[PDB]
């Protein structure tokens, strides 16, 4: 039997692969000639003769059998941007971002459009911009949003970028939504491997005390930062935070120094290399992070930090913030998660986000004087808060000004990129699980330098230094940690105190 | 079954004060009819189970149909005064006399998340934490209206016409909200919380912050105005809350062997796993999530308060436990420094829309009834916020002193 | 063709109804599999102002932006250069270049010899890594009117075939660069763009310029940086070019004197007939010219010169883009360092000119001294009053907003208290 599986006990909602759905005729629930609006009630009027077989207490109008029709779709298989009226009352397997959600209620009793003839629904409609991570550099959408029925409604979140398939809810002019059919987290469901495989060779080079140049194309010093940019590049976006939780690996670095100190370059190359990853700069006034809870729509304008979830960002000018945004982030930083509850929005929607900042020398040029935490003002615990503090401080160095314009020039052209992310894709979902002997030789030294620093936190420091090795470890797509790979971070950290 | 078995119920209705001895000589339900038209009691509340044990119709029906078992256990009402009475709507109709419901575990007090597009219509009870204490007011029902040409009472819900409150029908309602019991909710989400319909003598009855009944259920007064459920232009079902009433209070080693062995050796060894040692503090912790609020009467009312500071931050990461307790801790709350204003802790007033004006609603103190209070950044509770604190030294506590309201809430 | 043309100009609607009919007739001809794949119609399909409404929805809707390289596709209801070339010879041609172009009813010959670098600007160069940058230097004019500006912007507007005077502090809802707003009708877009937009590869007369409104002001700092602005909104990939030039005219206000950003006059540089239009385009049109390695020598050493002196960062920046004019000044491959000594000739002026001849410490602590070593509440301290203890202490309006009103950017915490205590109380 084929049609005996479906328990409506539970939800009477199922989920139908394109294999197994041929395999029926008219009135027992195939999809043929794809006209929804018939071959969908028929489904279900097939369905409610399935389940009037099976049990008819499962037969019973107030429940509508529907169904997500999941599987195997493609011919239909697009973005909202791409969701057009040849698709007109059809089922599109959407791909898109699930940002810029909708408010909520039941509705009404739906007479025109058993507790009573016309009960509410629970219902709302969300939004689906199209994926954008591979969207145009530049480009306009042709976006809508989605409704959600009854028990979808509630199940996945802003933010998500998603596997929803499902029948293309236009009206006549021409204006509509889809109706999702079911979702599926592409958010959570995911040629040149074996050529990785043969670049990535620890008898190929090292990867890492170049690949940090390799992308920093332009830049005299910060060698550094370079590998850090490589770092914050690198990283996974998970931890095993059983029952709790603590400092993590996704954590988030600040720089200081201008741009044309490279700053926005930098960003701008982290811009330019930003794959699952937006920027910023310090104010960005459109619900930085938030949902803002939008009137008289209701909108949910899910912000960066909900837009840069499984990510990274680029904070210029961070002194530009919000004390709010200087708040907010301080925690949602923290929790990775947006606590949000005005009259309406209430959640703490998911910040899995990293991000590098930049902002200015406040009123110096050097600011050089004074501990951050006051030189630059954005002042407290924040600070301690954040993965990295680096200062590319304007120190005159003749030595390298001397080399700095040839550096300059040497890119001026008097007369490597997608390899990294190629590379990075790989690295990004390995686990360079531990070593007893590196945790040796970062548990021998983390207290060296705790101590050596003495003359810088254990409960963090050491995450870092994890995630640190981790990184080094990752960009070899090793599968655990060399001691090495658990050294130069050791140098890193010491190069952050130099 | 529903439109037309009227008589039944009102036949039903006629015998069930009948049905027994228990209102002496009459069923308890009789008790108070010959005590409503004496205006001896007025409301009413309705045990549905003693209506299942012969009749589960009216029972299950209501649980299908509240609104209309609703009505239609007035309508019946409407008409039965004249069989107790001592002496359109009639001027006295149920005029301030009133219906709610109550009876068996098949209406369990519900979650605030849980209400539904099935709840509509439903029959609806709810447990949770109060909160946003309205002003009340009286409130008229029906507009008794003037046809002055014609002289005596008129009677609508709703141009030359005045309307005039000498037969007009009203009633003393407030908005409130339940909350969840910060208890049944071991989750990544908001503790939810919701608007309350509310009414009756069931207002100007309850504070803040209670564990509590409900009945967020329809009146009788309408079915859905002149017709069926279906119409085209309809306010909001939230919870007409009938019945809210207070919850004072809902692994042996005899059997099992459990708390035979010091739990203050123990419970250390089986809490704050991560944590790196230094059980000692939480022994204090232990001793918290232990409390001393359930007193012997010995007059110690300061038992309850396990008032302890810990000081600087990334301590550990001593930052994440406040959530470990909050994990541990039920009724418990967590704030922060200058996250927001005292009402992180304390409570404020201003309009709403919905219903109830100026809605006093409070904060973690306010919600932290002999609760667990988590604080991140103590110092950062700046004056203002150091105070109530300081009066939080002394246990409801949450004290007002401003032009319309001047309470104290139980902190 | 024949039996279409001249119909189809008066008459498209109908004529063409048949071609796509018969096309489709054609296409069923094709006689395909004919199921009801139309997207790909769209690819065998091939097989405003420069307003005007134009057929922007299903096929058409969300393409490109206007006044572009106007393919009009639809309808709705030499020797020359020989005389260039000569001018490519000729010497003192710059100066005639300076001064042709001149009214010298005024204006210092460095002053419009910006200009007279500026119509020939830098280059736009698609370099080595997906990031490119400029080839255009800008120019910041303060300092008193009754100049004629007007006349001097209108100089280079009907000079510039490609820019626009713009105004003033905004007008309509057209930005200085891409604002948008909403159609009533779904509002799917307005393009309403901006001053930069019209005039984008031209130059733009920006009028006041600081009395430009604040909602392209937050947005407007990169793409003048950036010659590019993004739509910040929703789900909108679209970054606009706003490769246009500069002309950012306002008043010498009072990098320190901007409303709320003393380094964006980093973006500029330092300001206080036909014939061309012929001229400077095939140059604008071809050089695509470099700089000699040779000042580039000098240049780096120079920089060490002016290093014994981001300034100079950029100023190595802008260097590199006054002297890439003047090879286009002279069809040039690359340019010699008497264009880079020149420039430093034009530049050290600007330099000079960003001289005007002390830091904030004398501020913050005097400030401090005020803010809680005088009163943390500040009671008695207020901008009510303080402001006169401002006048008194010489901390200007702008001064007190370059520190005391950004001394809440420090997070001050008696400042932002005293920013409440104060919002009433004084």
């Amino acid at each position: 039997s084929k049609v005996r599986e479906l328990i409506s006990d539970n939800q009477y909602r199922l989920i139908v692969n394109v294999n197994d759905l041929r395999r029926k005729n008219e009135k027992r629930a195939n999809r043929l000639l794809n006209n929804a609006f018939e071959e969908l009630v028929a489904f279900q009027r097939a369905l409610k003769d399935f389940v009037a077989s099976i049990d008819a207490t499962y037969a019973k109008q107030y429940e509508e059998f529907y169904v997500g029709l999941e599987g195997s779709f493609g011919s239909k298989h697009v973005s909202p941007r791409t969701l057009t009226s040849c698709f007109l009352s059809c089922v599109v397997c959407v791909e898109g971002i699930v940002t810029k959600c909708s408010l909520v209620r039941p509705k009404v009793v739906r007479s025109v459009h058993e507790y009573g003839l016309s009960v509410y629904k629970d219902h709302q409609t969300i939004t689906i911009q199209e994926m954008p991570e591979k969207a145009p550099a530049g480009q306009l959408p042709r976006s809508v949003d989605v409704i959600l029925d009854d028990d979808l409604v509630d199940k996945a979140k802003p933010g998500d970028r998603v596997q929803v398939v499902g029948t293309y809810r236009c009206l006549p002019t021409f204006r509509t939504v889809l109706i999702a059919c079911n979702v599926k987290q592409m958010s959570k469901d995911a040629e040149d491997i074996a050529k990785i495989k043969k670049f990535s060779k620890t008898r190929s080079k090292d990867i890492f005390d170049q690949l940090a140049k390799s992308l920093a194309p332009s830049i005299h010093g910060h060698d550094y930062v370079k590998k850090a940019i490589l770092c914050l590049l690198l990283g996974g976006v998970e931890r095993d935070l059983e029952n709790g939780s603590h400092i993590r690996g996704d954590i988030n670095i600040l720089l200081i120094g201008d741009p044309s100190v490279a700053k926005s370059q930098l960003l701008r190359y982290v811009l330019c290399t930003a794959p699952r990853a937006i920027p910023t700069t310090g104010r960005g006034s459109s619900g930085v992070g938030l949902t803002a809870a939008v009137t008289t729509d209701r909108r949910l304008e899910a912000g960066a930090m909900v837009l840069a979830d499984r990510g990274v960002v680029c904070i210029d000018e961070f002194d530009k913030m919000s004390d709010m945004d200087r708040t907010a982030i301080h925690e949602v930083m923290e929790q990775g998660r947006v606590t949000i509850a005005k009259a309406g929005i209430h959640a703490r929607l998911n910040a899995r986000c990293s991000v590098l900042a930049a902002a200015n020398p406040v009123y110096g040029r050097y600011d050089q004087y004074k501990t951050p935490m006051e030189n630059i003002g954005l002042q407290d615990s924040l600070l301690s808060r954040f993965d990295l503090l680096f200062i590319m401080l304007d120190q005159m160095d003749p030595e390298q000004d001397r080399e700095i314009s040839d550096h300059v020039l040497r890119m001026h052209r008097y007369r490597s990129a997608a390899f990294m992310k190629k590379y990075i894709h790989v690295a990004k979902i390995i686990k360079p699980v531990l070593t007893q002997e590196s945790a040796t030789y970062i548990a021998e030294e983390y207290s060296r330098l705790r101590s050596q620093d003495s003359m810088p936190v254990t409960a963090r420091t050491l995450e870092t230094l994890i995630r640190l090795a981790t990184a080094h470890a990752k960009a070899r797509m090793s599968k655990t940690v060399d001691l090495q790979d658990a050294e130069e971070a050791v140098e890193l950290v010491q190069y952050a105190y130099f | 079954d529903y439109a037309l078995e009227k008589e039944k119920v009102k036949k039903f209705l006629q015998e069930f004060y009948q049905d027994d001895e228990l209102g002496k000589k009459q069923f308890k339900y009789g008790n108070q009819l010959v005590r409503l038209a004496h205006r001896e009691q007025v409301a009413l509340y309705v045990d549905l189970d003693d209506v299942a044990e012969d009749d589960p119709e009216l029972v299950d029906s209501i649980c299908e149909n509240a609104r209309r078992y609703a009505k239609l256990f007035a309508d019946a009402v409407q008409e039965l005064l004249p069989q107790y009475k001592e002496r359109q709507y009639p001027a006295e109709l149920m005029r301030r006399f009133e219906l709610y419901f109550q009876g068996p575990s098949s209406n369990k007090p519900r979650v605030i998340r849980e209400v539904r597009a099935d709840s509509v219509g439903k029959l609806v009870t709810v447990r949770g934490i109060v909160t946003r204490v309205s002003e009340v007011k009286p409130k008229m029902v029906v507009a008794t209206y003037t046809c002055d040409q014609c002289g005596a009472e008129t009677y609508q819900p709703i141009g030359r016409l005045y309307l005039q409150t000498r037969g007009s029908r009203f009633i003393k309602f407030q908005e409130m909200k339940m909350q969840e019991h910060s208890d049944q909710v071991p989750v990544g989400n908001i503790p939810r919380s919701i608007t309350v319909l509310v009414e009756g003598e069931n207002t100007r009855i309850a504070q803040p912050g209670d564990h509590v009944s409900v009945t967020g259920i329809f009146l009788p007064i309408l079915r859905t105005g002149f017709r069926q459920v279906v119409q085209g232009l309809l306010s909001e079902t939230y919870l007409e809350a009938h019945r809210i009433v207070k919850m004072n209070k809902s692994t042996r080693e005899e059997l099992r062997q459990i708390a035979e062995e010091d739990f203050y050796e123990k419970l250390a060894a089986s809490i704050a796993p991560e944590i790196y040692g230094h059980e000692d503090v939480k022994k204090a912790l232990l001793l918290l999530l232990v409390g001393g609020v359930d007193q012997s009467p010995r007059g110690m009312k300061i038992r309850g308060n396990i008032n302890i500071c810990l000081m600087g931050d990334p301590g550990v990461a001593k930052s994440q436990l406040l959530s470990y307790i909050d994990r541990l801790a039920p009724r418990s709350q967590y704030t922060t420094g200058r996250g927001s204003s005292g009402v992180g802790l304390t409570a404020a007033v201003l309009r709403d829309s919905v219903s109830g004006e100026l809605t006093l609603e409070g904060g973690a103190l306010v919600l932290a009834d002999q609760g667990v209070c988590c604080i991140d950044e103590f110092d950062k509770m700046a004056e203002a916020d150091r105070t109530a604190i300081h009066e939080v030294m002394e246990q409801q506590t949450i004290s007002i002193a401003k032009a319309g309201i001047l309470t104290t809430l139980n902190a | 063709d024949e039996d279409l043309a001249d119909y189809l100009y008066k008459q498209p609607a109908e004529h063409l109804q048949l071609l796509e009919e018969a096309a489709k007739e054609v296409a069923d001809e094709v006689t395909r599999p004919r199921p009801s794949g139309e997207e790909v119609l769209q690819d065998i399909q091939v097989m405003q102002e420069l307003h005007m409404q134009l057929y922007c929805d299903r096929y058409l809707c969300d393409k490109v932006v206007p006044g572009n390289r106007v393919t009009i596709m639809g309808i709705y209801s030499p020797q020359e250069e020989e005389e260039f070339r000569r001018l490519a010879a000729l010497p003192n041609v710059y100066e005639v270049i300076s001064k042709s172009i001149a009214p010298s009813i005024f204006g210092g010959t460095d002053m419009k010899k910006a200009i007279a670098c500026l119509l020939f600007g830098g280059s736009r160069k698609r370099l080595p890594d997906g990031l490119t940058r400029r080839g255009d230097i800008n120019l910041l004019m303060l300092g008193d009117p009754g100049t004629a500006k007007s006349q001097l912007l209108k100089f280079v507007e009907k000079c510039s075939p490609i820019g626009v005077y713009t105004s003033g502090k905004g007008s309509s809802a057209a930005g200085l660069t891409a604002s948008v707003m909403r159609d009533p009708s779904s509002r799917n877009f307005i393009m309403e763009g901006g001053a930069m937009v019209l005039a984008d590869g031209g130059v733009v007369c920006i009028d006041e310029f600081d009395k430009m409104r604040e909602d392209d002001r937050v947005a407007i700092h990169e793409a003048m940086e950036q010659q590019t602005i993004s739509i910040a909104k929703a789900g909108i990939t679209t970054t606009l070019n706003s490769r246009c030039s500069v002309l950012a005219a306002a008043n010498s206000v009072f990098e320190d004197n901007i409303d709320f950003m003393p380094t964006i006059l980093s973006r500029f540089d330092m300001i206080f007939l036909a014939k061309l239009k012929k001229f400077i385009a095939y140059c604008r049109v071809k050089c695509g010219p470099r700089l000699s390695a040779e000042a580039a020598e000098k240049l780096k050493n120079r920089y060490i010169i002016m290093r014994s002196g981001p300034i100079t960062v950029r100023q190595l920046e802008a260097i590199v883009r006054i002297a890439e004019a003047l090879s286009k000044m002279k069809l040039q491959p690359f340019a010699t360092e008497a264009d880079v000594e020149e420039a430093l000739r034009l530049f050290q002026v600007s330099t000079l000119d960003a001289a005007l001849s002390q830091e904030d410490q004398e501020m913050l602590s005097r400030i401090e001294k005020q803010l809680k070593r005088r009163f943390a509440i500040g009671s008695q301290v207020s901008e009510h009053s303080i402001i006169k203890d401002f006048t008194k202490q010489k901390y200007p309006e702008h001064a007190i907003h370059k520190v005391l009103q950004l001394m809440l950017r420090r997070g001050e915490i008696q400042h932002r208290m005293q920013r409440k205590v104060l919002y009433r109380l004084k």
